[PDB]
């Protein structure tokens, strides 16, 4: 049973070849069957009906696998035609038996494998949504499909709550000569645009719009399959970067498609066998028919629609539906050609392009903004996998992954970033409009000058891997030199905390026991972390106590604060910034900090910026503006305002 | 030494606590308001 034809018009690997194996293998349905093959030439109605009604000699209880190479539409509806007025379950493969037919009659048998408008539109909204794009039109001309190809747009777009914003829908259908297609064309402003048309319909909209000025460096054309051939015969007009979807070829070659017709036919029958225990067999007679009416006996309808093999399942639904098809999406090439980013597998898109390529259309603010999380002032978060995004408000800021071992090179995973810094650069953009490209520094630390080298925030200022490095940043006379830094916008300094929960009098570092690094009698503390402010200006200023405690820094903040609580030592040399929101929002307000901040230096906080860069006069304005217009007072109300504060 | 918390924003109340949580009860009709 089960014959396969052929015949190789252009791929010539096939022979006996192709007759190897196939129910064989390992699976466990034998019975009176074989692999029967046929080759064949292009296919007209006469040859094409007289050599499937001689198949139908043979093939009493078997079935036809056939494929094609062709373009010509009406294979499909012929091969429709037999099946329906034949009983024998077909299937198509390859090009002409391949572009997916709209309805079929209910008295039919057969499954070509393609895919659905309705899928390639759910996909292309899929990816245009995750791009975060939203705005669009529909620009079309009139041809088969397209008032329900409209008709579901409008409905998937309506069915969620994302929020599209439809806008400017086209629908041109009185040639392209008239000014109703100029004003159409003209209307539209948005920078994604959908098409759908007939191949050189497309190519001849095209060639219109172009000289419109539609076609700049910001514009996108997701035109559904159409204009895609079966290779890479783009037209010469095709300026570049079209964004389309498309079946699978390079991944699925024709040597596993038909193991898997073979399989799909074999499980039929398996199935059928353990539920009917017999098969019969219809090969009357090809010719002389309309001499018996319907015959309901071993229809194969109820016993493939849920038939998966050796695992992989590809069960199919009412028409050609296969609900899980391999779709691909592909991009125009700088030399012409396709590209392969991504692949529709599963429900998720699996992208290859984190960010796009910017692909030249025809024959500008975004820039790397640069941070770390630390303190109440950048804070990290984790994506939230329920209602997936990142939350409301939070920015995807993407970190480098991180691991352990040899594997530690991982990607640009997201993350959900927040703080006191992000605010202020939100609002920034929202007064300069300029973009961003935020992704988090494992490399270090704020950064200092050891070995002649920073690492970390200040080292990619100085080594043009980032404009902009705003966060936390303290300003210092080495790092304003080679940073270019802004005026502060906040009061920051060096203060003495101590958890004397268990009247100021000495505030500063005019002591006995501050001063004189010896003497005394307790062990007291000058914790300080490394790569920070306070250490280099404890050095720069009184290079005398920090010898005395070198060996005595705290890993972090929270072992610091740790290390603070549980008795050891009761002192900490931090920010005062930093400590004065600890101890207005700790837990009770225990602990404390020594005199009414009384800062060594109040030197305040800075933002980085290249060396020569064009925007520091307008980021010292729009900082001295805001600075004036009542605003960053409420943002201090709103993040670090204490509980403690008011309370005495 | 009553020193309930006076209006939501509160930073007692408005920042999270641990004595006592706040109820809704059901989830419906305050968290509209809440998720708006």
């Amino acid at each position: 049973n089960i014959a396969v034809m052929l015949g190789h018009s252009h791929d010539v690997t096939e022979r006996e070849l192709r007759t190897l194996w196939g129910p064989e293998q390992a699976a466990g349905l034998p019975l009176d069957v074989n692999v029967v093959a046929l080759l064949m030439n292009r296919t007209d109605p006469k040859s094409l009906i007289t050599h499937v009604c001689d198949l139908m000699s043979g093939a009493r209880i078997h079935g036809l696998v056939f494929g094609d190479d062709t373009d010509q539409e009406a294979v499909a509806q012929m091969l429709d035609f037999i099946s329906s007025h034949t009983f024998v379950p077909i299937l198509g493969i390859h090009g002409g038996a391949s572009m997916i037919m709209a309805d079929k009659d209910p008295t039919s048998t057969f499954f070509q494998f393609g895919a659905s408008i309705q899928q390639q539109a759910t996909v292309m909204l899929k990816i245009m949504q995750d791009y975060d794009w939203h705005v669009f039109s529909l620009v079309t001309t009139i041809f088969p499909g397209y008032r329900e190809f409209i008709s579901f747009v409008k409905t998937t777009v309506d069915n969620s709550f994302v929020g599209w914003d439809m806008q400017n829908v086209i629908t041109l259908d009185t040639s392209f000569e008239d000014a109703k297609t100029q004003v159409q064309l003209k209307k539209i402003h948005s920078s994604v645009i959908l098409l759908y048309c007939s191949k050189d319909e497309a190519v001849l909209i095209l060639s219109e719009a172009r000289s419109l000025g539609l076609t700049g460096y910001d514009f996108f054309w997701i035109v559904p399959s159409l204009v895609s051939g079966n290779t890479e015969l783009i037209p010469k007009e095709f300026p570049s970067g079209l964004i389309s979807v498309s079946y699978d070829d390079w991944d699925y070659s024709l040597e596993a498609r038909v193991r898997d017709g073979i399989g799909i036919l074999t499980t039929a029958a398996s199935s059928m066998l353990e539920k009917f225990s017999y098969i019969p067999e219809a090969k009357a007679s090809c010719y002389g028919q309309m001499e018996r009416p319907e015959v309901p006996m071993h229809t194969l309808h109820p016993f493939m629609v849920n038939v998966t093999w050796d695992g992989k399942d590809l069960s199919f639904t009412e028409e050609g539906y296969q609900v899980h098809p391999r779709l691909v999406v592909i991009v125009l090439n700088k030399d012409r050609e396709w590209e392969k980013v991504g692949k529709w597998e599963n429900h998720t898109l699996s992208l290859r392009h984190a960010v796009w390529p910017r692909y030249k259309s025809f024959s500008d603010n975004h820039l790397s903004i640069v941070t770390l999380e630390e303190a109440p002032f950048v804070i990290v978060e984790d994506i939230d996998p329920l209602t997936e995004t990142c939350v409301r408000n939070t920015v995807p800021c993407r970190k480098f992954v991180k691991i352990n071992n040899s594997t530690n090179e991982g990607m640009n995973v997201k993350k959900c970033c927040k703080g006191f810094c992000i605010d202020i650069l939100k609002k920034l953009s929202r007064t300069v409009k300029f973009t961003y490209d935020l992704y988090l520094v494992t490399n270090g630390k704020h950064g200092k000058k050891v070995n002649n080298v920073w690492n970390g925030m200040i080292g990619e200022v100085v080594y043009q891997r980032a404009v902009m490095a705003v966060g936390s940043l303290t300003i210092n006379e080495e790092r304003s030199e080679v940073v270019d830094f802004s005026v502060p916008f906040v009061e920051t300094g060096i203060s003495v905390m101590v958890s004397r929960s268990n009247v100021d009098q000495v505030t500063g570092l005019s002591d006995k026991k501050f001063q004189r690094p010896h003497d005394y009698s307790p062990p007291f503390r000058f914790g300080t972390v490394p790569n920070g402010s306070t250490e280099r200006n404890i050095r720069n200023n009184y290079p005398y106590m920090h010898q005395y405690m070198t060996k005595f820094n705290q890993k972090g903040v929270e072992d610091a604060l740790v290390s603070l609580k549980t008795g050891k030592l009761d002192a900490f040399i931090y920010d005062a910034a930093v400590l004065n929101y600890k101890a207005g929002r700790d837990e009770g307000c225990k602990l404390v900090t020594i005199g009414s901040g009384y800062i060594f230096a109040t030197t305040g906080y800075g933002i980085a910026l290249q060396k020569g860069s064009p925007w520091k006069r307008q980021i010292d304005l729009a900082l001295l503006q805001f600075v004036g217009d009542g605003e960053m007072e409420e943002l201090e109300t709103l993040w670090l305002t204490g509980i403690c504060h008011n309370e005495k | 030494p009553e020193e309930r918390i006076t209006g939501i924003n509160d930073p007692r109340l408005r920042n999270p606590s641990d004595k006592f949580i706040y109820a809704t009860v059901k989830q419906s009709s305050v968290d509209i308001y809440f998720r708006r």
